[PDB]
C-alpha cells in the first residue's frame, strides 16, 4: 500500500510513541503523562504513523467535552515526526486523523498551544489552516527541567 | 467385590473404588490384590507416597492375573519400566487371557532397547490380531530392527496383498507411508548391488502414484539413480526437487555433483547463471558463486550484486547473510566488501534514501565487529540509532557490541532500552533477560522474564520457566549464580584477611550467600538432566501410536533421537558446567527469614521439593557419584567417539582413582587432535606427576600408566624426569607448545597444588598470553579463572 | 545465508527454543514430538548455512543443529484431528528468530507448508490464531498470503488479548512454489534441456 | 500461535 500509513498505539507499544515525543519535543512530557494514557475520564486518540514499517511519528489528542470559552474540542497534545522523516506528508496525514476525529465526535475545533518561540511550528500549523488566538500566554509551558515558557494558542475551525 | 473396585479404577471413580478397598482390607488386611488397586487409585489422586506403601506391601505378601496387570501399570505410571514388564509377564504366566497384554509389553520392551524381546510381543499380538495394519507394521518395524529387513518386506508385501483393493480413502496416508517404509527396507538391502538397485527403482516407480511424500520419493528416486550411475537422469530429479524447494542449498549441490562439474568452476558459473533466471528471488543462484569464484574483479562483481540489493530493501540479516564467507574467505572477501558498502554508503542521503542509509549503517557496524574494530562499530550503529531510534534491532547490535568490550550493565541498560519500544515481542524480552544475567544482575532478569510467564501461583516465572522446558533461561541462570557464587568467595578471603569487629557480621552474610549462589547454581543445572529423561520418557507412547497412526520411517527417526538425547548441545553444557560444582567439591573434601526468599526462587511445586536452595546437593558425601548418576553416565553410554569430550573423561576419571582410564583419554584425545596440541601436552604432564610414589592414587595403577605412557610418549615427553625437584616444566611446555596456548595453560593452573610447577610464573603467563583476546574473554579469565 | 527445508525430529529442541524466545505460547517437548510423528512431512525450518569454500563440533547453544547451522525460524503443522468436516490443517506456530525478520523467511516456510497440508494431506482448508495487534503477522497472513478473516475470538490468549482466527481455502495448482519465484517474462525450468546450453 | 491453555 502506501508506504506511509497509520495504526493504532497500544499499551504494548507506548514507549514507541514516548520515544518518539522525547526526540522531537525535548522537556515537555512527563513519562506519567504517557502511562496515564493506557492505565485502568478525559478521551484522548492515539496514533502511530510507519514509513516502511517503521515508527517514525506519532499523536495524542485530547477530547475537551466543556466553563469553557471557544476551546472547546479536541486538543492536539503531541504531533510528531522524526527529522530524517518530514517533508513527506506524514505530519500532514497525522494531524488530518486529529481533525477527522473531531468531526467523528462532532465538535468544530482543533486546537493546539505551542511555544512561543516556535516560529517554524507554528507556521507549518497556519497552512494547515490553523489561527493565533489572541496574544502569548504568560509561563504556560512548564518543562520537565523545572523551567518555564510562553506558549500561544493556535485553533482552526473544523464543519 | 474387588471386581467393582477394578471397573471403578478404569472408570475414574477413584474415590468411589477407594471406599470399597478399604471396607475389604478392614475384614482382610493382608489380601493382596485389594492392596494393589488401593496403589494405582491412590496414585491417580497424586496421593504418591501412599500409593507407594500400599504397592509395596502387596509385593512383599506375595499373585492373581489381575493383580499382575494393576501393578504393571503402576509400574509403568512411576517409570518402572522393567518392573512393569515383570508384572505384565506374570500376569500372562498366571493364567490372564487379555491379549491386549503383548501390546502393552511391546511398547515397554521397545522403551528400554530390548527389541529382540519386543519383536515375540509383536508377533503374538499380531497372530492375536492379524485384522489391524498398525500390528503388521509395527512387527515389521520389530524385524527390521532386529536386522530381518527380508522378513520386514515380505510381512509388509503380505499385508498389501490382503488390502489390494480393500484401502479406504482416509486410510490411504497409512497406506502411502507403508509403501515408502518399505521402499527404505529395500533400498538399504540393495546397498550398491546394480540388479537390486534396479528393482528398488522399480518398485518406487510403481508406488508413485499412491505415495503423497513427493519429496521423500524424488529425493529417494535421485539417489537411487545416483548409485545406478545414471548420472543424467539424477540431475533431472535434482531440478525437479529444486524446482519445488529452490530455496534449499542442498539440492543445488547435489545437482552440480550429478553434472559432473564440481570441480568446472566455469560451468558452475553458467549453472547457477541459468538457474537464477528461473529462481531470482532465491540464495542459492547468488550465493553459491561466491563460495568458489576466485577472480578478484569476478568475486568483487557477484558480491556487489549479492549484498547491495539486500541494503536497498533494508534487510537485516544482510551482512549475517555473507558472514559464513567473512568466515571461510576472510582474508579475501572482507576487504572487497568493506568497499563495495563504503562506496554505496557514500551515495546515500539520509533524507531521500532512509532505509538504505540506516541498514548500511548497520551493515558496517556488523562488520567492523567482525573485525574487533569496535569503535568503528560503534560509530556506525550510533548513525543508524540516531537517524531512526525506534528499531529495536539498533539496540541488540549496540548491546552486543558492548558486550564483546566486556561492558555487561552498559550492554544490558541499552538492550532495555530497546525492550521498552516494544512490549509485545518475547525476543527481545529474552535477550534482555539473556544480558541482565550476563551482568550477574539476577532480580532484574527475572523480574523481566516473568513479564511473559504465567505466574499464576507464584511471585515470579522460575516456576512456569521449569514447566515449559526452559533450558535457555536455566543454564544462564545457572552459571550467573556460579559467577555470583565464586565472586562471593572471593569477598569471603579478603574479609578474612581484613581481621587485623563487626567484620563477623559481614563474612555470616557472605557465607549465606556463597552458599546460597552454589546451591541454587547446582540445583538450576540439575534442571537440565530431568528435562531430558522426560524427553526419553515422552517416546513411551509413540511405541504404539506411530504404528496406528501409520509413520515407521518417523517412529525409526525417533528411536535414534532418544539414542542421543543425552548428547545434545543444552545437556552436554550443564554437564560441563555442573561438573565445575562437583568436581571442586570433591577436591575440597579431600583438603531464619530464608522463608521470604524462599518463594521467590521456588522452581518446583512445594510438594515435589523442599530442597529450595540446593543445600542437599551442595552437602553431599559423594560428589563424583552424584554428578555420575545425575549427569555423566547417560551422556557417556550415548556419546559417539567422534564428539567424545575427552577432557571431561580425564578429568572425571582422575577423581575416581581411575588413572588408566585418564591415559585412555588421553590417549583418543591424542589420537584426535594429535600431540602438538597445548591440551594434549597439559593432560600428560599432569597423568605423569600422579604415577609418582608420593601420590594417593593406587600404585598398581601408577605403575601400568607409566609404561603406557612410556610405551607412547617417550618422545613427547621426559618422562624420567619427575624425579628432578629442579626441572622446569612449565618450560617444557611453552617451549614444546608455546606460551599463547591458553587453554592448555589453564588446565595446569586448574591442578596447581596436585601439579606444582611455579604457580606463580604460570598465572603471569597466562595473563601475558591474554592480550591477542577480544576485552570480555581477558576480563572473565582475570575474574572468574584465574 | 539461510536455507529451507523439510524438519525432522532432529529439529525440535531447536523449535522449542525458538517458540520459547519469540512467542508467548509455550508447549511441552512432548507436543513437538505429537506433532513431527503424526505429521512428518508438514512442518518445515530455517536454518543458517555454512558452505565449504575454495580459499568442530557444534556450538553449545540453544539454537545450533549441527556445525555452522543453527536454526532461526520454523512452521510448526498439523492436520486437525478432534471429533468430521473435511480434510483440514492447522498452523500451530510461526515464528522467526527477530535478527533474520524482514527478508521472506516466514512467507518461505508458509508457502511450503501451505502446499505440503494440500499435497500430502489433501487439505481443503488451513487455519491458525494471531493477536489483534500483531501488525506483522497480520500483513503475512492477510496481505502476503490472502487468509481471510473467520472470527473473533475474545479473550483468546492467557494475558487476555483478542484473537483473529483466520482461514485459508487450499487448491494444489495455485499453491506451487514454481507460483512464486518472481516477486514483480517468467522463465522456468522445462524439466528437459540441458542447463549448460 | 495456538495457546494451549484455551
Ligand atoms: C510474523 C513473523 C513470523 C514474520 O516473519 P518474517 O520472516 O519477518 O516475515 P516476512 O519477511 O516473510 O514478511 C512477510 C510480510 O510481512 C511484512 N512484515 C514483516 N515484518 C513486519 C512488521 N514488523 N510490521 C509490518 N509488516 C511486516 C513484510 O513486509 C512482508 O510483506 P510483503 O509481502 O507485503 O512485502 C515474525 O514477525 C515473527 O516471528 N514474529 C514473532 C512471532 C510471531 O508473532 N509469530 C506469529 C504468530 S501468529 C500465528 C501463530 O503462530
Ligand atoms: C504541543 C504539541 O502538540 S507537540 C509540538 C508540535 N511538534 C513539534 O514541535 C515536533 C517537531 N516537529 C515535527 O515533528 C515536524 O516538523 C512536524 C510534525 C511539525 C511536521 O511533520 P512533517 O511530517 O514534516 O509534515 P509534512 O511533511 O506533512 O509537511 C511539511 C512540509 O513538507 C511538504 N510536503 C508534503 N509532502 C511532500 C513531499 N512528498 N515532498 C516534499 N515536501 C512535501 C508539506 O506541504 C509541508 O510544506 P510547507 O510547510 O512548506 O507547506
Ligand atoms: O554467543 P553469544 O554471546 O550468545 O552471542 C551471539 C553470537 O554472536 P557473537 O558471539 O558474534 O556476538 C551469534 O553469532 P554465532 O555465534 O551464532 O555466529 C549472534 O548471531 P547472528 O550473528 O546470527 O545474529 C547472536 O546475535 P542475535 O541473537 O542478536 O542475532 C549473538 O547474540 P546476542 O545478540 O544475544 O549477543
Amino acid at each position: 500500500r502506501d508506504i506511509c500509513t497509520l495504526d493504532n498505539v497500544y499499551a504494548n507499544n507506548l514507549g514507541m510513541l514516548t520515544k518518539l515525543a522525547h526526540v522531537t519535543v525535548p522537556n515537555l512530557y512527563q513519562d506519567a503523562f504517557f502511562s496515564a494514557l493506557f492505565a485502568e475520564k478525559d478521551v484522548h486518540f492515539t496514533q502511530m504513523a510507519y514509513y516502511s514499517e517503521i515508527p517514525v511519528g506519532g499523536l495524542v489528542a485530547k477530547l475537551v467535552p466543556k466553563n469553557e470559552l471557544s476551546l472547546k474540542g479536541i486538543q492536539i497534545e503531541f504531533l510528531g515526526v522524526l527529522p530524517n522523516y518530514r517533508h513527506k506528508s506524514i505530519g500532514s496525514k497525522l494531524l488530518k486523523f486529529a481533525e477527522d476525529k473531531c468531526s467523528e465526535c462532532h465538535q468544530h475545533n482543533v486546537f493546539v498551544y505551542l511555544p512561543a518561540v516556535d516560529d517554524l511550528t507554528k507556521q507549518w500549523f497556519i497552512a494547515h489552516g490553523f489561527e493565533q488566538v489572541g496574544e502569548t500566554v504568560n509561563n504556560f509551558i512548564k518543562g520537565v527541567n523545572g523551567d518555564e515558557q510562553d506558549a500561544i494558542l493556535l485553533k482552526k475551525h473544523i464543519s | 467385590q474387588f471386581l467393582e473396585a477394578l471397573k471403578l479404577y478404569e472408570g475414574k471413580q477413584y474415590k468411589k473404588s477407594l471406599k470399597l478397598l478399604d471396607a475389604i482390607l478392614k475384614k482382610d488386611g493382608s489380601h493382596v490384590d485389594s492392596l494393589a488397586l488401593k496403589g494405582l487409585d491412590l496414585y491417580s489422586v497424586g496421593e504418591k507416597d501412599d500409593a507407594a506403601s500400599y504397592v509395596a506391601n502387596a509385593i512383599r505378601k506375595i499373585a492373581s492375573p489381575i493383580c499382575c496387570h494393576v501393578l504393571g501399570i503402576y509400574m509403568r505410571n512411576t517409570k518402572e519400566y522393567k518392573e512393569s514388564i515383570k508384572w505384565f509377564t506374570a500376569a500372562l504366566n498366571n493364567g490372564s487371557t487379555n491379549k491386549q497384554i503383548y501390546r502393552d509389553l511391546a511398547t515397554l520392551q521397545s522403551q528400554i532397547g530390548d527389541f529382540k524381546n519386543a519383536l515375540v510381543s509383536r508377533k503374538k499380538y499380531w497372530e492375536a490380531f492379524l485384522g489391524y495394519r498398525a500390528n503388521w507394521t509395527s512387527l515389521a518395524v520389530a524385524q527390521d530392527v532386529n536386522g530381518e529387513r527380508q522378513q520386514a518386506i515380505n510381512t509388509l508385501s503380505q499385508f498389501e496383498k490382503l488390502a489390494e483393493g480393500k484401502i479406504s480413502d482416509s486410510e490411504k496416508y497409512e497406506h502411502s507411508e507403508c509403501l515408502m517404509y518399505k521402499n527404505d527396507i529395500m533400498y538399504k538391502a540393495a546397498s550398491d548391488n546394480q540388479d537390486k538397485l534396479q528393482n528398488v527403482l522399480k518398485h518406487l516407480n510403481d508406488i508413485e502414484p499412491c505415495v503423497f511424500d513427493k519429496f521423500g520419493l524424488l529425493e529417494r528416486k535421485a539417489t537411487i539413480y545416483m548409485k545406478l550411475g545414471q548420472l543424467k537422469d539424477a540431475s533431472i530429479v535434482y531440478r525437479t526437487l529444486i524446482k519445488r524447494n529452490p530455496d534449499n542449498f542442498k539440492y543445488y549441490k547435489l545437482l552440480e555433483v550429478s553434472l559432473g562439474i564440481q570441480g568446472d568452476n566455469k560451468l558452475k558459473k553458467a549453472l547457477y547463471g541459468k538457474l537464477e533466471q528461473f529462481y531470482p528471488r532465491c540464495e542459492p543462484p547468488k550465493f553459491i558463486p561466491l563460495t568458489f569464484l576466485q577472480d578478484k574483479e569476478e568475486l568483487s562483481k557477484k558480491l556487489r550484486e549479492y549484498v547491495l540489493p539486500q541494503l536497498e530493501r533494508g534487510v537485516p540479516a544482510t551482512f549475517s547473510n555473507v558472514k559464513p564467507l567473512y568466515q571461510r574467505r576472510k582474508s579475501k572477501v572482507s576487504p572487497l566488501l568493506e568497499k563495495i558498502v563504503l562506496d554505496y554508503l557514500s551515495g546515500l542521503d539520509p533524507t531521500q534514501d532512509p532505509i538504505p542509509f540506516i541498514w548500511t549503517n548497520y551493515y558496517l557496524s556488523q562488520h567492523f565487529l567482525f573485525l574487533k574494530d569496535f569503535p568503528k562499530a560503534q560509530e556506525y550503529i550510533d548513525a543508524a540509532l540516531d537517524h531512526t531510534p525506534t528499531l529495536v534491532e539498533f539496540y541488540i547490535l549496540k548491546a552486543r557490541i558492548l558486550k564483546h568490550l566486556g561492558l555487561m550493565d552498559t550492554a544490558a541498560g541499552i538492550l532495555e532500552e530497546g525492550r521498552q519500544l516494544d512490549l509485545q515481542d518475547r525476543f527481545i524480552n529474552c535477550k534482555t533477560v539473556k544480558y541482565f544475567l550476563r551482568a550477574n544482575n539476577i532480580d532484574k532478569a527475572v523480574e523481566v522474564a516473568s513479564l511473559f510467564t504465567k505466574n499464576d501461583d507464584s511471585v515470579n516465572g522460575i516456576k512456569d520457566l521449569h514447566l515449559v522446558e526452559a533450558s535457555w533461561f536455566i543454564v544462564e541462570q545457572a552459571e550467573a549464580y556460579y559467577r555470583l557464587y565464586l565472586d562471593r568467595k572471593k569477598k569471603l578471603d579478603d574479609l578474612a584477611s581484613l581481621k587485623k569487629e563487626q567484620i563477623a557480621n559481614d563474612i555470616k552474610e557472605n557465607q549465606w550467600l556463597v552458599r546460597k549462589y552454589k546451591g541454587l547454581a547446582l540445583k538450576r543445572f540439575n534442571a537440565i538432566p530431568k528435562f531430558y529423561k522426560q524427553f526419553e520418557d515422552d517416546q513411551l507412547d509413540f511405541h504404539s501410536y506411530c504404528m496406528r497412526k501409520g509413520t515407521p520411517r518417523a517412529y525409526l527417526e525417533m528411536l535414534e533421537w532418544g539414542k542421543a538425547l543425552y548428547t545434545k548441545p543444552m545437556y552436554v553444557r550443564a554437564m560441563k558446567e555442573a561438573s565445575k560444582l562437583y568436581f571442586q567439591m570433591h577436591d575440597d573434601r579431600l583438603k531464619k527469614r530464608k522463608e521470604t526468599e524462599a518463594k521467590s526462587v521456588a522452581a518446583y511445586p512445594s510438594d515435589q521439593d523442599n530442597d529450595v536452595f540446593g543445600e542437599k546437593l551442595i552437602e553431599t558425601s559423594t560428589p563424583m557419584e552424584d554428578f555420575a548418576t545425575e549427569f555423566y553416565n547417560n551422556y557417556s553410554m550415548q556419546v559417539r567417539e567422534d564428539e567424545r569430550d575427552y577432557i571431561l573423561d580425564f578429568e572425571f576419571n582422575y577423581r575416581i582413582g581411575k588413572l588408566a582410564l585418564c591415559f585412555a583419554s588421553l590417549n583418543k584425545f591424542a589420537k584426535r587432535f594429535g600431540t602438538t596440541s597445548g591440551l594434549f601436552g597439559s593432560m600428560a604432564i599432569v597423568l605423569l606427576h600422579a604415577t609418582r610414589n608420593d601420590t594417593p592414587f593406587d600404585p598398581i595403577l601408577k605403575k601400568v600408566v607409566t609404561k603406557s605412557l612410556e610405551k607412547e610418549y617417550s618422545e613427547n615427553f621426559p618422562l624420567n624426569e619427575i624425579s628432578n625437584n629442579s626441572f622446569d616444566w612449565l618450560n617444557f611446555y611453552q617451549e614444546k607448545f608455546g606460551k599463547n596456548d591458553i587453554n592448555g595453560l589453564l588446565f595446569l593452573y586448574r591442578y596447581r597444588d596436585d601439579v606444582p610447577i611455579g604457580s606463580s610464573n604460570l598465572k603471569e603467563m597466562i595473563i601475558s598470553s591474554l592480550s591477542p583476546l577480544e576485552p570480555h574473554s581477558q576480563n572473565e579469565i582475570l575474574q572468574y579463572y584465574l | 545465508p539461510i536455507n529451507i527445508r523439510r524438519a525432522t525430529i532432529n529439529d525440535i529442541i531447536c523449535m522449542q527454543n525458538a517458540n520459547l524466545h519469540n512467542l508467548p505460547e509455550n508447549y511441552m517437548m512432548k507436543y513437538y514430538m505429537y506433532h513431527i510423528l503424526s505429521w512428518p512431512e508438514a512442518s518445515f525450518v530455517a536454518t543458517t548455512t555454512t558452505l565449504d569454500c575454495e580459499d568442530r563440533t557444534i556450538k553449545l547453544d540453544p539454537t545450533y543443529l549441527a556445525p555452522g547451522e543453527k536454526l532461526v525460524g520454523y512452521v510448526l503443522v498439523k492436520m486437525n484431528d478432534d471429533p468430521n468436516e473435511p480434510p483440514n490443517g492447522h498452523i500451530t506456530s510461526l515464528s522467526v528468530m527477530r535478527t533474520y525478520r524482514r527478508m521472506g523467511i516466514a512467507e518461505n516456510l508458509m508457502r511450503q507448508a501451505l502446499f505440503a497440508l494440500r499435497e500430502v494431506h489433501q487439505a481443503e482448508y488451513v487455519s491458525l490464531h494471531v493477536r489483534q495487534s500483531n501488525r506483522a503477522a497480520l500483513h503475512l497472513y492477510r496481505d502476503t498470503l490472502a487468509f481471510e478473516v473467520l472470527s473473533i475470538e475474545k479473550s483468546y490468549y492467557q494475558d487476555g488479548e483478542d484473537a483473529y482466527a483466520m482461514k485459508k481455502v487450499l487448491k494444489l495448482e495455485e499453491l506451487q512454489i514454481s507460483n512464486f519465484t518472481h516477486r514483480r517474462e517468467k522463465l522456468e525450468d522445462d524439466l528437459e534441456s540441458d542447463l549448460l546450453e | 500461535s495456538y495457546s494451549m491453555e484455551h
